[PDB]
């Protein structure tokens, strides 16, 4: 169940999902500013569960060392 | 929202009373039934610190049906 | 957008949503152990936004004075 | 035993009184809940506690309940 695995792992890595909207066989996610390390751990975990990262665009937060905004994120099964 | 909104303070003033604690709570809008389950963490505090509590209900828009007490540090309210 | 408002308010009250699965006009939520007061604040906020609590079952965490596990939670519009 | 004397002191009646060893199973008439609690709390003083108590709030009741089950101990 794709949405459930996304959300469970999100919580496990200290991330917060705001939006979870499909656009045909792929899900567009909106995520709160995050520790980049945690973000990668999360996406890596999802990869192991059969959801691959289709698109990912992130920008560093100034002035927060280690943190990024997730500008685009699209997952696919 | 006299049903939902009165949970919380309801939880607190229960948990605040020296001797007892809200253990379990259930709400079903459809069945209009609020099942409470208060427990003892002592030895006769569930009768003492209780008479009081039925003044707290019936000062808003209440729901009180039965109240079963079966001394398994156990008190089962229904606000239906 | 119902899922988005639920999740945004969840974060605003320190809560973590794990599962968000519809039945139809009602959403079954799985929620991590929470401060009961925060839970109610959250549900009350959602109530003001037009999603009312249809079902709610919680049990106290025995070693944590203000906290509960959320056994069941179903919202309806 | 002062169950009956205290009952009278708090208004309304015990109907049936069957022991089952150190515990007494009572049937009690519909009562004002506050009065019932005053009564049981009085019985609590000097011994004799409420073991079991099941009540329903009889419809059209500013404070009244029927006593479905009641068992005292000590």
């Amino acid at each position: 169940e794709p949405s459930t695995v996304i959300m469970r792992e999100a919580a496990r890595h200290g991330l917060t999902i705001v939006r979870l909207q499909p656009q045909g066989s792929r899900l567009s996610l909106t995520v709160q500013p995050a520790d980049f390390q945690a973000l990668m751990a999360w996406l890596d975990a999802l990869g192991q569960a059969g959801m691959t990262t289709a698109t990912l665009a992130v920008t560093a937060v100034a002035q927060q060392p280690g943190w990024v905004t997730v500008n685009t994120l699209v997952l696919e099964r | 929202p006299a049903l939902i909104s009165r949970l919380g303070a309801l939880q607190q003033i229960i948990d605040d009373t020296p001797g007892i604690r809200l253990r379990t709570l259930s709400f079903d809008a459809a069945r209009n039934a609020l099942q409470l389950e208060i427990s003892a963490v002592s030895s006769q505090a569930l009768e003492q610190f209780s008479q009081r509590a039925r003044a707290r209900f019936r000062v808003q828009t209440g729901e009180m049906k039965p109240r079963a007490d079966g001394i398994e540090g156990r008190l089962t309210l229904e606000g239906a």
